[PDB]
RNA sequence: AGGAUAGUGGCCUACCAUGGUUUCAACGGGUAACGGGGAAUAAGGGUUCGAUUCCGGAGAGGGAGCCUGAGAAACGGCUACCACAUCCAAGGAAGGCAGCAGGCGCGCAAAUUACCCAAUCCUAAUUCAGGGAGGUAGUGACAAUAAAUAACGAUACAGGGCCCAUUCGGGUCUUGUAAUUGGAAUGAGUACAAUGUAAAUACCUUAACGAGGAACAAUUGGAGGGCAAGUCUGGUGCCAGCAGCCGCGGUAAUUCCAGCUCCAAUAGCGUAUAUUAAAGUUGUUGCAGUUAAAAAGCUCGUAGUUGAACUUUGGGCCCGGUUGGCC
RNA sequence: GGACUUUUACUUUGAAAAAAUUAGAGUGUUCAAAGCAGGCGUAUUGCUCGAAUAUAUUAGCAUGGAAUAAUAGAAUAGGACG
């Protein structure tokens, strides 16, 4: 009965499914093709440094209407083109064109968080400055 | 407070059992005024590329300024 | 290279942050006792899980067998020492039994303010803080020290403290001069 | 998907929210201060009980 | 790696020094000499770690380099020079001389003796071999070769070595019922008496050893060390007399001498 | 069989034979692979990590070759070729920081071109010389330990206490509130000095100075639910924004922006990424497959896995110990 | 020395399996993380406790057992015993 090997001798009959079928996790299978250093905007990284690109208007999904205020930003490292959200009231003053951003993710490990669709990015910092201390007046904007 | 101490029988075992550095605390002994150290390595360096005393360059360029 | 240092944690955090039910006897634990903050809490939970699970994992094992009989010995013998267990109740059972407050109420800041000279656990602990205890003759101002039954009679204030003597104090030379001036001299 | 959204009104609550200055209010204690006041505001001083503890409850 | 090490790192030396793991990362190398580094106490980790003679390896320096140490009769002005077991180290001044035995803890035991026994030394012989000219002769495991010696005596045997000369003045033979001293693996320090050994034709041969007050245990051969017969050994006993009382009863003893 | 090697060996050569490995996975491909001691987590079983303090291996821009030597296929040795780079009077000559410090570049990502051989050890002809090995300090919120930002004093008081509190009257021990009002306690910081150290800087001590807003002023993140904490007050009107998820915002917003208040952890707190438990959502322990995803259309069949029962059982005699009803 | 051996799986016990790390004994680093120190005399020129212990798998090596599972024997007797 259950439909596996019981015998003392069936090691390697159990070793093998159990390998075999950890291909349907998520984790394994990501870890396993290295899809983080090979298919994804960061190589793996926490953060990443872009140029933005253009000021963008999303919007909303339902049943909310919004526009989201993001930023298309081409990163340094790898010149892939990502969209980034610019989490606050305002601070889409504060990012401006050609300028240089920090970016991290929205805490989903990819998929896209709430109701913007498609942004797996967030602006942490402009031209060197934390977009929170900008927020909060604490620092200011430098001119270069 | 607490420490340590040696007693000696004289001044002289004391003086050469006893390092350089509580010499010149206690002024026993003075300090030797060397160079730095790197200056000191420095000038090991500059006098390893001299072969033998000096003195056969030394006219030899005191020659070539002179001429 | 040198060869590396060893350190550890002295506290865990609890798995759910917000839980009134506890969250309410931690506040009246740290009121109750002078503490600064949670984590004073959760050292003594930590050491006292430690030992619960000591002598759980101790008494598991039978009688008579010399590992349960030598670590059980030592671990009873520290707890009489250090005061947490009374002299009466002495065994790895009743080593269960033991509570945070046991551990609480052998801290230095406890013992401070029960053989009076604090009037107050937060006057204890200021008072420990300000360097004005000796628990021998030594002066000790970790409020958490943890007196061991043997200097609980030796407990008093400093000798090199005013209230030990032999000092005014910073404040009382400095009013005495000024009074001395206003009244005249 | 709009590309026609309008970017131009960012920061616009925020802008026209009316500036009101933080009160001067003396400091509270820090510290094992701060959790005595804590201990009694809480289980010495019980002002409101109202049904149960009531712990922010507002006027009226 | 293309060549010999001549460092040794702490944490890689031999855990019986008992060395501190701060104050240096480095530990004194034994230089190449009568025993294995593994278990060979340096002078230096002698005079300054176990007898407090001196305070840092330059106040070793200074002691051996005025003659002071001798080992076996040599005066060995070495710092790191290999002192092992059965070795008599003897300090010029305050007259004592010290015989390097483990004691029941596997360590170097500052171990005080006379200048009667300090006059000679034990030896395991190693082999018997015919050396050039057809001359026979033993190697004992002090890395010392003896000319000439009885007929009698076999591999693992002990022999006493006059220490002034390098003669044997007298031999044990490896049979039943002699007192035996552990050198080696986890029994390192006990002192028994053999009950029998296991030949096993093919490599370690097993003896078994029965303690003073009847604890048995078993140990290569390569550990065994025999040291006279069923009482009245060859050599002064350190302070214990390697019988391995359980920590229980360790603690018991403890408590007495503190408590009074 | 010979040669070569320090030596065994297809290590190489001559001749001969046709062998050797493989579904019990050879061979090939990939590795964001140096192996291990070990680390994180962890009821048990497991999962994940290990470039990095110890051990072993390998390498010194990439290859190859070699000298000297006991020991190197060495690179702070040489030789050549490749790439890179420096000086030049143009003839030529000199290079190898994955040692220490430091610079450029790279990026999310990582410190002084400091002091010293005093300690640990190492090397030499050697007690003495040398050692960026190492140690000391600098930078340093990687992580960890301990724990300052205050503690004691007036007048209304729910009366929780005693003459049936019949009088804001009385010792009711009252911790418990109202910018008030008073002394006392002290280290953060400053520096006599000594100690500390090769010298020092700091730490432990210590003469004086050092508190009233003790301005010597604690932060971070939240207050619908999960999940502790607001039907408080303004502003906004599906906008701006918030929101891990569910959701909140279209004129009375407990969810946005603020004020007040409150909550949580607290010299720390939040965010992102990865990973572990939670996950019996990888399953041996221990899943599921009629309808939720999942019984091959059916049968044969090799490897693999698994395979009925039976052969000396049962009886007696001795020796030799014990959480156990009286020396 | 041979008129000397069916072969295993399995399980017991034992030798070894670096140190550090881990668990853990002792010790007022003022407490603690730590560290492996320290403690006691009348200090009249000295006595002394330590620096334990446990585990570290699979394979190999010995070693007691012979239930369970496999393997072999004497069928054209080319069989055993002297
Ligand atoms: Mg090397
Ligand atoms: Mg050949
Ligand atoms: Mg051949
Ligand atoms: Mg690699
Ligand atoms: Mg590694
Ligand atoms: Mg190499
Ligand atoms: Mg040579
Ligand atoms: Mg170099
Ligand atoms: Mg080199
Ligand atoms: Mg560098
Ligand atoms: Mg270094
Ligand atoms: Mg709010
Ligand atoms: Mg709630
Ligand atoms: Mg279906
Ligand atoms: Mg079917
Ligand atoms: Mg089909």
């Amino acid at each position: 009965g259950k439909g596996k090997p019981r015998g003392l001798n069936s090691a390697r009959k159990l070793r093998v499914h159990r390998r075999n079928n950890r291909w349907a996790e998520n984790n394994y299978k990501k870890r396993l093709l290295g899809t983080a250093f090979k298919s994804s905007p960061f190589g793996g990284s926490s953060h990443a440094k872009g140029i933005v690109l253009e000021k963008l208007g999303i919007e909303s999904k339902q049943p909310n209407s919004a526009i989201r205020k993001c930023v298309r930003v081409q990163l340094i490292k790898n010149g892939k083109k990502v969209t980034a959200f610019v989490p606050n009231d305002g601070c889409l003053n504060f990012v401006d064109e050609n300028d240089e951003v920090l970016l991290a993710g929205f805490g989903r490990k990819g998929k896209a968080k709430g109701d913007i669709p498609g942004v797996r990015f967030k602006v942490v910092k402009v031209s060197g400055v934390s977009l929170l201390a900008l927020w909060k007046e604490k620092k200011e904007k430098p001119r270069s | 407070s607490v420490g340590f101490g040696l007693v000696y029988n004289s001044v002289a075992e004391a003086k050469k059992f006893e390092p350089t550095y509580r010499l010149v605390r206690y002024g026993l002994a003075e300090k030797v005024e060397k160079a730095s150290r790197q200056q000191r390595k420095q000038k090991k360096n500059r006098d390893k590329k001299i072969f033998g005393t000096g003195k056969r360059l030394a006219k030899k360029v005191a020659r070539r300024n002179a001429d | 290279p040198r060869a590396p240092r060893t350190y550890s944690k002295t506290y865990s955090t609890p798995k759910r942050p917000y839980e009134s039910s506890r969250l309410d006897a931690e506040l009246k634990l740290a009121g109750e006792f002078g503490l600064k903050n949670k984590k004073e809490i959760y050292r003594i939970s930590f050491q006292l899980s430690k030992i619960r699970r000591a002598a759980r994992d101790l008494l598991t094992r039978d009688e008579k067998d010399p590992k349960r009989l030598f670590e059980g010995n030592a671990l009873i013998r520290r707890l009489v020492r250090v005061g947490v267990l009374s002299e009466d109740k002495k065994k790895l059972d009743y080593v269960l039994a033991l509570k945070v407050e046991d551990f609480l109420e052998r801290r230095l800041q406890t013992q401070v303010y029960k053989l009076g000279l604090a009037k107050s656990v937060h006057h204890a602990r200021v008072l420990i803080t300000q360097r004005h205890i000796a628990v021998g003759k030594q002066i000790v101002n970790i409020p958490s020290f943890m007196v061991r039954l043997d200097s609980e009679k030796h407990i008093d204030f400093a000798p090199t403290s005013p209230f030990g003597g032999a000092r005014p104090g910073r404040v009382a030379r400095r009013n005495a001069a000024r009074k001395a001036e206003a009244s005249g001299e | 998907a709009k590309v026609h959204g309008s970017l131009a009104r960012a920061g616009k609550v925020k802008s026209q929210t009316p500036k009101v200055e933080k009160t001067e209010k003396p400091k509270k204690p820090k510290g094992r201060a701060y959790k005595r006041l804590l201990y009694t505001r809480r289980f010495v001083n019980v002002t409101l009980v109202n049904g149960k503890r009531r712990m922010n409850p507002g006027p009226s | 790696a293309r060549g010999p090490k001549k460092h040794l790192k702490r944490l890689a030396a031999p855990h019986h020094w008992l060395l501190d793991k701060l104050s240096g990362c480095y530990a004194p190398r034994p230089s190449a000499g009568p025993h294995k580094l593994r278990e060979s106490l340096p002078l230096i980790v002698f005079l300054r770690n176990r007898l407090k003679y001196a305070l840092n390896g330059r106040e070793v320096k200074a002691i051996l380099m005025q003659r002071h140490v001798k080992v076996d009769g040599k005066v060995r002005t070495d710092t790191t020079y290999p002192a092992g077991f059965m070795d008599v180290i003897t300090l010029d001044a305050t007259n004592e001389n010290f015989r390097l035995v483990y004691d029941v803890k596997g360590r170097f035991a500052v171990h005080r003796i006379t200048d009667e026994e300090a006059s000679y030394k034990l030896g395991k012989v190693k082999k018997v071999q015919l050396g050039k000219k057809g001359v026979p002769y033993v190697v004992t495991h002090d890395g010392r070769t003896i000319r000439y010696p009885d007929p009698n005596i076999k591999v693992n045997d002990t022999v006493k070595i006059d220490l002034a000369s390098g003669k044997i003045t007298d031999f044990i033979k490896f049979d039943a019922g002699k007192l035996v001293y552990v050198t080696g693996g986890r029994n390192l320090g006990r002192i028994g008496t053999i009950v029998h050994k296991e030949r096993h034709d093919g490599g370690f041969d097993l003896v078994h050893i029965k303690d003073s007050l009847d604890n048995t245990f078993v140990t290569r051969l390569n550990n065994v060390f025999v040291i006279g017969e069923q009482g009245k050994p060859y050599i002064s006993l350190p302070k214990g007399k390697g019988i391995k009382l359980s920590i229980a009863e360790e603690r018991d003893r403890r408590r007495a001498q503190q408590g009074l």
